[PDB]
Formats: structure tokens, sequence, C-alpha cells
């Protein structure tokens, strides 16, 4: 006969339910290959058809096999992924790299995963940890020596943690989160560019940059902040900036004063450097 | 991590019994549950299965019509009702937990199992009779004495000699179960054969099911 | 039906070492355990050693263990017994037999007609 | 799906190199585990994924084999193994586990002390008689008693049950049963119990007769 899958969506458990029907003594089973997290020990395991595991969030070949003979299909299963809005504390520095996550259970075998994007394919990174449990804060922690490239390269990674209580049984791992980071030192690389101050009115100027590279790494950007300093009253103030918008308005300029303008670029914990400073005057 | 089973007993034929399974040490609701008995002289069979979150049921072909498993995830409870049983169901019935979503993969933890013993002979203690040894000694220096213990309902008795005092050489044999439902076992003693006149043997036989203990004295 | 021969036996000195041989004709016997017996002068037969089947295992009398090893050679139809470290109380007339029952009961039906050990 | 497991029992040494080995009546890959049960507790899951170890198992287990064919290995055996070991599929529904294999300590072989005995004067008012045959320390397990009344062979009419091995020698003892009435016991004089074992260099028979 002819037998087509179905998929749920990933649910807050990091688990979907391959599901089966068919339309078209003899045998049918299935075959199922895990992709993702490639450093893993086991990857393969022949299943009875009727059972019907609960996957994660990762890639898979599935193929149906028959035996009687028997026939072989295979449907490649996408990789949906489930975003994180809150960006994970990832430290990249002097002596290596470091990543905090929310961990479940105690006991528990995480693999982390990720490759630079755009690059699309290339370094794909790999790691399995030891099971390790909660930190007083709800957290796992791993890290990487410098000489580890771990998001060394100032670009975009895209990173996914999978979980299992027994890594060794295939049909039990689960999705934990997927996430977007910018490797490097963020904080400098994000500093945006060609910053310009255009007169607007006769009390107000127009300030436009450039996108920070940051901006084309999904959730890292955070705001721009504008500082603005008033050269005679010493007076700062700060304006936060969405990071879809690259302009802002700047209201209430006294005639004859001179001001101060400078542009960072903020991710969900690290303060960007600020942009070289722009004189300027009505 | 422990499972604790309740609700065995006695039951007669055709009637109803629910077991129930108690679990604690980890999150209930995340794991596939089971049932699995096993007769007094024989080996294990999987009874019953179902799913972290009660979607997926199955069930031997034994027991497929008679039998419903279920589970209270609020209470961390799991249930087995057994209705209209038979005496091949008379066996121990442990729970076990499936380290899954669903019914797969080995059992990785079991509870202490129940009994239940499916007949309708009711309660009834032994009679005790000797096994005598030979008056004349046919077996060098050495000889063999013992207790029958005849005719009880339900298991088990307990079988001591001189109140304890007597354990170096001691068989208790597992018991039988007779044509007329009723459960019949055997306790012998190898002594020195010079020992017989001067040294008393008695055994000691109790029945809690029925309240009933006996001591029989055994001479040649 | 089945005859069994044995062989090797003879005289021997105490600390010597001999190997019994059982030889089957008629019958196919890797299929059942054979034992050897041993038998002195005005007393009891009594057991030696049993080869059950090849994966089944060896059994022991503890008067030899340790000191006499059995073994079959199942394409010869032949079953043997090492004796080491020969002791006077060794002294017998040794006999081989098929143990008929294939589960091990112990049904000795077919006897060699015996070898004479001696030690000393 | 049917699961057969080979040998049904053996006997072994400590140190000694064991293997089990478990047969399936159909293709299962690998969704197989092994069990080992003492007298008396609950199973222990050893082995999951036919050769995958489960947490806190000594190292000298192993299991190997896919599809029909199933091996279980133990490399130096301990005095806490001997035990009764059974094999798993779950590759499908219901789940069916093997008859079992019990791995017995091997001993010097001993043989029986057999003992008969009639039924009490006690037990004759109530109309029925049991006759009883003991068998007592010996090893191996494997024998056979038929009993004999006036040298008729009986059968039918007897129910055996023996221990485990003794923990001091390792020996088995074993119990026959036979029941009659009180008309059929005073209907014969001649009542034999008569064993063989591997360690019998005769078939041994013990009788008594009615009345004295």
């Amino acid at each position: 006969p002819q037998v087509r899958f179905s998929v749920e969506q990933l649910g807050q458990d990091g688990r979907r339910r391959l599901t089966l029907k068919e339309q078209p003594e003899v045998t049918y089973r299935l075959q199922l290959h895990m992709l993702s997290c490639p450093c893993k020990a086991k990857a393969t395991r022949t299943l009875h058809l009727g059972k019907m595991p609960y996957l994660s969030g990762a890639a898979y070949n599935v193929a149906v096999i028959s035996s009687n003979p028997g026939l072989n299909q295979t449907w490649h299963i996408p990789a949906d992924t489930h975003t994180e809005p809150v960006a994970l504390n990832i430290s990249v520095g002097t002596n290596g790299t470091t990543m905090y996550w929310p961990a479940r259970a105690q006991s528990m075998t995480y693999c982390i995963e990720w490759q630079p994007v755009g690059q699309d394919g290339g370094l794909a990174t790999c790691s399995l940890t030891a099971p390790q449990d909660p930190d007083p804060a709800g957290m796992a922690t791993y890290s990487w020596s410098r000489e580890s490239g771990a998001m060394g390269q100032e670009k975009c990674y895209y990173i996914t943690i999978f979980a299992s209580a027994h890594p060794e049984k295939l049909t039990l791992w689960s999705t934990v989160l997927s996430t977007y980071h910018f490797g490097g030192n963020a904080s400098a690389a994000g500093t945006p560019h060609h910053v310009s101050v255009k007169n607007h009115s006769l009390d107000s100027v127009s300030v436009d940059w450039a996108p920070s590279l940051l901006s084309t790494c999904p959730g890292v950007l955070k705001e721009y902040v504008v500082r603005c300093r008033d050269e005679d009253s010493k007076q700062v103030s700060e304006h936060p900036v969405q990071p879809t918008e690259t302009q802002v308005t700047l209201s209430g300029l006294r005639a004859g004063v001179a001001y101060t303008v400078q542009v960072r670029a903020d991710t969900a914990w690290l303060r960007g450097v600020w942009s070289q400073p722009q004189r300027f005057s009505i | 991590v422990q499972l604790v089973e309740s609700g065995g007993g006695v039951v007669q034929p055709g009637r109803s019994l629910r077991l129930s399974c108690a679990a604690s040490g980890f999150t209930f609701t995340s794991y596939g549950m089971s049932w699995v008995r096993q007769a007094p002289g024989k080996g294990l069979e999987w009874v019953a299965g179902i799913s972290y979150d009660a979607s997926d049921t199955e069930y031997a072909d034994s027991v497929k019509g008679r039998f419903t498993i279920s589970r209270d995830n609020s209470k961390n409870t799991l249930y087995l009702q057994m209705n209209s049983l038979r005496a091949e169901d008379t066996a121990v019935y442990y729970c076990a937990r499936s380290p899954d979503y669903i019914i797969d993969y080995g059992f990785d933890y079991w509870g202490r199992g129940t009994l239940v013993t499916v007949s309708s002979a009711s309660t009834k203690g032994p009679s005790v009779f000797p096994l005598a040894p030979s008056s004349k000694s046919t077996s060098g220096g050495t000889a063999a004495l013992g207790c029958l213990v005849k005719d009880y309902f339900p298991e088990p008795v307990t079988v001591s000699w001189n109140s304890g005092a007597l354990t170096s050489g001691v068989h208790t044999f597992p018991a039988v179960l007779q044509s007329s439902g009723l459960y019949s076992l055997s306790s012998v003693v190898t002594v020195p054969s010079s020992s017989l006149g001067t040294q008393t043997y008695i055994c000691n036989v109790n029945h809690k099911p029925s309240n009933t203990k006996v001591d029989k004295r055994v001479e040649p | 039906q089945v005859q069994l021969q044995e062989s090797g036996g003879g005289l021997v000195q105490p600390g010597g070492s001999l190997r019994l041989s059982c030889a089957a004709s008629g019958r196919t016997i890797s299929r059942y355990a054979m034992s050897w017996f041993r038998q002195a002068p005005g007393k009891e037969r009594e057991f030696v050693a049993v080869a059950r089947r090849s994966g089944d295992g060896a059994f022991y009398a503890d008067s030899v263990q340790g000191r006499f090893t059995v073994s079959r050679d199942d394409a010869k139809n032949t079953v043997y017994l090492q004796m080491n470290s020969l002791k006077p109380e060794d002294t017998a007339v040794y006999y081989c037999a098929i143990d008929s029952d294939t589960f091990y009961s112990g049904s000795y039906d077919y006897w060699g007609q015996g070898t004479q050990v001696t030690v000393s | 799906i049917q699961m057969t497991q080979s040998p049904s029992s053996l006997s072994a040494s400590v140190g000694d190199r064991v293997t089990i080995t478990c047969r399936a009546s159909q293709g299962i890959s690998s969704d197989l585990a092994w069990y080992q049960q003492k007298p008396g507790k609950a199973p222990k899951l050893l082995i999951y994924d036919a050769s995958s170890l489960q947490s806190g198992v000594p190292s000298r287990f192993s299991g190997s084999g896919s599809g029909t064919d199933f091996t279980l290995t133990i490399s130096s055996l301990q005095p806490e193994d001997f035990a009764t070991y059974y094999c798993q599929q779950y590759w499908w529904y219901p789940f069916t586990f093997g008859q079992g294999t019990k791995v017995e300590i091997k001993r010097t072989v001993a043989a029986p002390s057999v003992f008969i005995f009639p039924p009490s004067d006690e037990q004759l008012k109530s109309g029925t008689a049991s006759v009883v045959c003991l068998l007592n320390n010996f090893y191996p397990r494997e024998a056979k008693v038929q009993w004999k009344v006036d040298n008729a062979l009986q059968s039918g009419n007897s129910q055996e049950s023996v221990t485990e091995q003794d923990s001091k020698d390792s020996t088995y003892s074993l119990s026959s049963t036979l029941t009659l009435s009180k008309a059929d016991y005073e209907k014969h004089k001649v009542y034999a119990c008569e064993v063989t074992h591997q360690g019998l260099s005769s078939p041994v028979t013990k009788s008594f007769n009615r009345g004295e």
C-alpha cells in the first residue's frame, strides 16, 4: 500500500509526535535516522510502524521498510525550530567561551550544535555534555577553551540545543531552544557606521546611521541608543530606538549651542561600543 | 523512586478486583506505565500498558476484554481493574515504569508486587501429620523425619522446628496445589539416628489467614 | 545396539597419569551424557565423572575433583578420562556408561566391560 | 511473537564465561531487553537496545545481536550473578518475555539419600493416605522417581516439589507425595520408591510393607 506521514508542531516539551496514515503475511517497518547533533553515539533505530514516537525538533530521515521482499520510501522531516525571544547569556572572551541556558530536570545530557549562518553550510559544530543538574538559578552551562573557535569569529551563528535523560535512546530526544548569536567581540563589531546629522527644522535635527551588523542576526539587536550632549549646559540625553529604525529626530535645540551625538547598538546582554562622536550646531 | 502495589488478596472466580500502584520519587505524568504478572512457579507475563497521557493503552490477548488499565496523573496512581477473573490469573502482579512518553523499551523501575489468588476454596487451616523415622535405623548413623502440612488455603504457612532452635539440615518444600483446590507441603530434617531416643523434635506450623497454630511432636 | 569399549588402563606408579578411552560403536553418542564409574575390590561401584553434551558441561565426584578430567571426541564417538596425580586409592576397574536419558536423569542402560587401573 | 531462550538452565562456577541465547519467532531488529531476577524479588533491567548497558550494571555484562538471534554474555561470573535471566521484545505489542534461563552454581556430584514414609495412623482416620518419598542432598537437579505399588507403576496420583540450592552445600532436595484413599491404600502391601540419578551407579529403591 501507500503510506504518508504527519507531524505535530513542536510542543512545550520540545517533542512532536510523528503519526502515520495509509492511502494506496506482509511485514511493514520504519527506519528512523536523526540528522541533527551528529556527535551523538546512536543515530538510527528501526521501529514498528504502529508505534508513533515523539520526535524532537531535529531533522530526521524516515523510511518505510516492508518484509514478505518489500519496498522502501523516504521523507526528510524538516527541523521545525522554536524561537526563544530572550537571548542566551553567551560570553566570548579572552580565555574561552561560555554558555548559559535554562535547565530542566536533573541528570540531563545536553547537545549544543551551532553552524555559521550564510556560509550556509560549512563549519557545523557539535557538542555533547556530561549529565548535569540545574544550578541554583535553574541554568545549565558549558565552556570551550579559547583555542576552540566556539563562535570566536565575528559572524552570525545559528544554535540549537537538545536534551535527553537517556541519550542512548534515539526516540527520547527533546528540543530545548534555538537561537541566533553574533560571535566574537560583538559589542565592538556592532558599532553603527555612517552616522550622519542633518538639519530637519530650526529647532530639530535628523540623526541617521547605517544598520548595525548585529541587525542581520535575528533577535540579537535589542535596540539602538542615541546619546546627545549639550556642550554648554553639559546636559546629556539618551533616546532608545527600535531595532527596525535607523533614524531619530532630536528636538528642542538652542541656537548657537554646540551638541554632540553618539550611537550604540545593544544586545540583550551587552552594551555596544559608542560610535565616533558627531559635532554639530543649528 | 518507589512503586507500591496494593489491593491483592483472595477473590472468587468470575468476580472483580481492583489493583492500585502508588508512585513516588519522580514526575509521574511523564512516563508510561505497565503491569507485569508472574504465576508462582512460572515466568513473567506482560499484562497491560498505558502511555503518559493515557491516550495509548495495550493489553495482552489473554486479558483483553477482561482487564482495564487506567491512571490518575493528579494523584500519581496507576490502576488495573480486573473483571471475570479465572484461576489462571492467580499470580503476583508488579507495577513497572516505562522510560518514555509512549509504551516502549524496557522497564527500569519495579514495585514490590502483590499476590492475587483466584479460587472459591474459602479460608481453611492445615492438618499436620508426622513423617516418622523408622524405629529401626536402615540408613546408618543418619536419619530423616518431618511433618506433613495438608489442606490449607490460602498461602502461606510458616514452619519451624523446636521453636526455631533446630535449623541444621532443615528442608521446607514449596507448596503444591492439589486437585481439591487446597495447598500442601512438607518439611523435613536429617538427624543422627542415635539421638532419636534422647532428643525431641517438634515442628511448629502457623497459618495466619485462618489464625491457626499447630505444634506436632514427631516420634519413631 | 550400542557397545562401549574402555581402554587405556593398566599399572601406574603413585603420582603418575593415565588417559582412559571409551569408544562407542553401533550408535552415535554425541547426544548423550557419558559417565565414568569405578569399582574397587569388595566395594560398591561409585561415580567418577560425567561429560554431558558439548556445551552442557562436566561434573565430578569429590574424590577426583582437580585430578581427573573428562572430555569428548564426538567426531570419533569416543569420550576420555584424563587421570593425573594417581593415588593407591584410585585402583579399581573403571567403567563408562551412556545416560540414555537426554534430559540427564541418569538412565545408565549401556555399560562397557571395564578396564583395570592399578596404582602402586 | 514467541521468545525462546536457550538453554533453560546451566551450571557454572565463579569466574566462568557464561553465554545465554535468545531467539525470536519474528524479526525484531534491536528492540530487545534483558532482565535478572532473584527468588522472591522483582526483576532488574540489565541491557536495552540489544547492546546498551543499563546504568549501575557492572561491565562484565554485555549483549549483542539483531533481527532474530540475540546473545547475553557474562565475562566473569560473580557470586551475586547466580539467578534467573529473561529476555523481552518490545518491537511490538503485546510485549512478550522469554521462558527464562536459570544460572546455577556447579559443584561436585552428590547422590541423594533416599527415604520413604508411610502414612500416619492419624491420617488414616480421615480416609486418605499420603505416602512421601524424600531425595536429600543431591546434585545435579535432574532425577526421576517412579512409584511402584505391588510392582504396579503409578502416575497421575503423584506430585513433586524441589527446594532451591542449599546455601551451605549447593545441593537440592526433592519430595514426591503419593495420595491414595484409605481403601486403595489398604488394597496393597508393597509401596516402593525408585530413584534414578547420574550419581547413582544403580537405580535406588526404598520400600516398606503396609502393616509393619
